[PDB]
């Protein structure tokens, strides 16, 4: 295993089933170290997530253990993905997210950069 | 209902809202301070700038 940086902030999670909630992400992410926040964004018409969420650790070292082990983990009968989410701090006050992992969140909305202005 | 304001604290629509990192809900018009939601500043900016199809909602459009 390995990573681009250790970080000390929030980290990304994906490949989740819509049945996943913060209680599933907490029980699966707590064995490497203490967690302090978890939130799941939802689709406005169904109140379900598209298999993507966020998690925050109380320690920087235990967050590096999450990306090193949970990236091979499985939930609800399907594989999941985990990675850093610090190198995507939004440039709010100058522009919207279009230059990092936050750009693929826009590609996830459905391309959208063909109308960005 | 649960009030047209942040139910997680006694603060209101006061002028301090600029550093309170406030956000509007996406299926109702209520505003909330993101600091009472235990959200980090970067965490707030992400879930605030998430797409119009999928995003975070207030304590009455979803349980948290
Ligand atoms: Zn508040
Ligand atoms: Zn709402």
């Amino acid at each position: 295993a390995g990573h681009m940086a250790t970080t000390k902030r929030v980290l990304y999670v994906g490949g989740l089933a819509e049945e996943v909630d913060d209680k599933v992400l907490h029980a699966a992410f707590i064995p490497f170290g203490d967690i302090t926040d978890i939130q799941i964004p939802l689709d406005y018409e169904t109140e379900k997530h598209r298999g993507f969420a966020f998690v925050e650790f109380e320690l920087a070292e235990d967050a590096a253990a999450a990306i090193d082990n949970m990236n091979e983990s499985e939930l609800f009968g399907r594989t999941i993905r985990v990675n850093l989410a610090k190198p995507m701090r939004i440039k709010e006050g100058s522009s919207r997210p279009v230059w990092s992992d936050d750009d693929w969140l826009k590609k996830f909305s459905g391309k959208t950069l063909e109308e960005n202005k | 209902a649960k009030g047209n304001f942040c139910p997680l604290c006694d603060k209101c629509y006061d002028d301090d809202d600029y550093e309170s990192k406030m956000m509007q809900c996406g299926k109702c018009d209520r505003w909330v301070h993101s600091k009472c939601e235990n959200l980090s500043d970067e965490m707030y900016e992400i879930l605030s700038n998430l797409p119009e199809s999928v995003a975070y909602t207030c304590v009455n459009c979803t349980e948290r």
